């Protein structure tokens, strides 16, 4: 795989595919990318930072299980009595399976950064004119083990989320699709923006995808990393219509169920794209890119 | 075309259940 | 009502779960400034690694975490079955039942402490050089201890400097970090004391391990009175592990003996909460020495 | 003081493991050389020898400081 050679400078093995320790070099560029993204934040945008876990009930309510049940990481633990826990530990001591004593917590690992923002927004009553905009980030988890450096199980996601009327959200997404491309250009990256779909689970799911593609609810900024034939989505631009507005009872300024949309930046994918494109020697990166990043 | 009629997803789902699956033959 | 509770309005938003909060821009700005301050004290030659919020379950098991805090560990589980089995689980959910009966453990856990993954990484490099190795590590950590108090979270940030070497390398490291950490706390205008302490080992036999630990003075904590001076909050710890990790991971020091390790740990969220409790939520009203030290201007 | 002589024996038996030293009633157990697993094994030895079970509330540094403070607990 074309990205494999980057591993030695960027990552250390943590004994699990898609889960890596990040070197100082790698983290310095993720940090500069995050700072660059922040510098493009629209005025009036509320910034929230989420932990890597969120309420299981909130995620269930958002409908994640109808779409990607196969990707979800649930938090489980030994919730029993002292005696039961001791047996589990004793089983482990004997080289057995202590994990049979696990039961689900009321938490999951967040599969995307925006999910927790919807109930937060909803708790504030009806939307002002022009809607609400949020800047959110979380370390996310998707259960998709792979050896490829652009397909991680644990990865950073940064998002700008818009909640409002259809026009508010559509205008928002159009601004960000142009703006994202300008950022990618400034970063010296090769890319194209194309129609896309989420990888919905099951037979029905793949037909949900076709319909999604047909309605142009999702665009991706695609960067050739292993090949030009199979480029990597490093950003997405998502229109959810009224799904979350209805789910969480968010009402726009006109009394109608809010529309929502988000622009998502895959921070690790962007960092890997930078190193693939420009190499691991920062002093040799192009002057304009070094400048854009404040190096 | 086929999606401009007003057929959204939940509407396209029933069309799957009425009658490999690529964004071309539909 | 807890004395910290009034801080929630400015610092956090509810995420529907005790100990799990969204962080406001105000709160995060201070966590970031504290992180940068800690970085400014990093010793030369210290290798910086950043870990994700999950780590290998096998590695954590091998590190002995289950024999110590089985109750705090968060495991990752998933739906690992057939497409039919997974569809059925979702249908049970649709029909008022519990989809989670189809979960099975993954090979990952949520990391309970930032330093765990670094020992196998160190081990893979062969014998330690003279003077040992130093690491700067950080991770979002998880401990299953739900609570409504703003100083006891389930998901929280930990930053550590870690020393791996001879007993003497490690004791020297801890001694210097105990002094420096106090200087930092003092520079931040915090009221604190440093005291011998123990980890909350599980079960009756665990209580004894705690006794030995206190007796051997293997753990110090920097304690800050937040709700009261009777139950202060441990915001940093200074831990000597003796040869536990060296033996476990086969790390040999420069003299061919099983390496000792230790770490100084900063609780980033506790430090941030300590700062807001101590100085209030209006940053312009913070003492000038503190604003200066943090680069607030 | 059958207890004292027996306590010193089990302590001396655990210390009889790649080590050797002196043992007095006012001497602190940690100073003697006992580590965590030793203290665990010593607690099990005491519980097995005198046919009793130490309450969790009694497992404290005070009671397990020295042989003196230990015998005073039993
Ligand atoms: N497994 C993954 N590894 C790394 N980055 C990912 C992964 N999945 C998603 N991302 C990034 O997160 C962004 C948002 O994800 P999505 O919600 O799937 O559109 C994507 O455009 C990618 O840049
Ligand atoms: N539940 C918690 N919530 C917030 N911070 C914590 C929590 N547990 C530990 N920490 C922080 O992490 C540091 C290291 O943890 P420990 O390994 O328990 O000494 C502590 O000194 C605290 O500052
Ligand atoms: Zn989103
Ligand atoms: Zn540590």
């Amino acid at each position: 795989d074309p990205l494999d050679h980057l591993a030695d400078k960027l990552f250390h093995s943590m004994g699990s595919d898609g889960v890596y320790a990040r070197t100082a070099l790698y983290e310095s560029i993720v940090e500069r990318l995050a700072a660059l993204i922040t510098s493009h934040r629209e005025a009036g945008t509320e910034a929230l930072r989420f932990p890597p876990v969120m309420s299981r009930a909130q995620l269930e309510k958002s409908g994640y299980l109808k779409s990607f049940p196969n990707l979800l990481g649930c938090v489980c633990g030994l919730h029993g009595t002292e005696r039961e826990i001791n047996a589990a530990v004793s089983r482990f001591d004997a080289g057995g399976d202590w994990t049979t004593s696990l039961s689900p917590a009321d938490l999951v690992l967040s599969p995307a950064a925006c999910y927790p923002v919807y109930p937060i927004a909803a708790s504030r009553g009806p939307l002002p004119k022009g809607g609400l905009r949020f800047d959110v980030a979380a370390d996310c988890f998707r259960r998709e083990p792979s050896k490829h450096l652009d397909r991680l199980q644990s990865f950073r996601m940064r998002e700008y989320v818009c909640i409002g009327t259809p026009d508010d959200v559509s205008d928002f997404r159009e601004r960000w699709m142009v703006r994202a491309q300008a950022i990618a250009r400034d970063l010296g990256l090769t890319f194209r923006v194309d129609y896309a779909s989420d990888p919905f689970f099951g037979r029905v799911g793949q037909m949900k995808a076709v319909s999604q593609k047909q309605q142009q609810l999702k665009f991706e900024l695609l960067i050739p990393l292993r090949s030009e034939e199979q480029p990597t989505a490093c950003m997405s631009f998502n229109y959810h219509r009224e799904h979350f507005g209805t789910t969480w009872g968010i009402q726009d300024a006109n009394g109608e169920p809010a529309h929502t949309g988000c622009v998502a930046f895959g921070m690790d994918r962007l960092a890997v794209a930078m190193f693939h494109t420009h190499g691991t020697d920062l002093s040799a990166w192009p002057a304009k890119v070094r400048d854009i990043l404040g190096l | 075309k086929l999606v401009d009629v007003g057929l959204t997803s939940m509407d396209m789902v029933n069309l799957m259940l009425g009658v490999e699956i690529t964004p071309e033959n539909f």
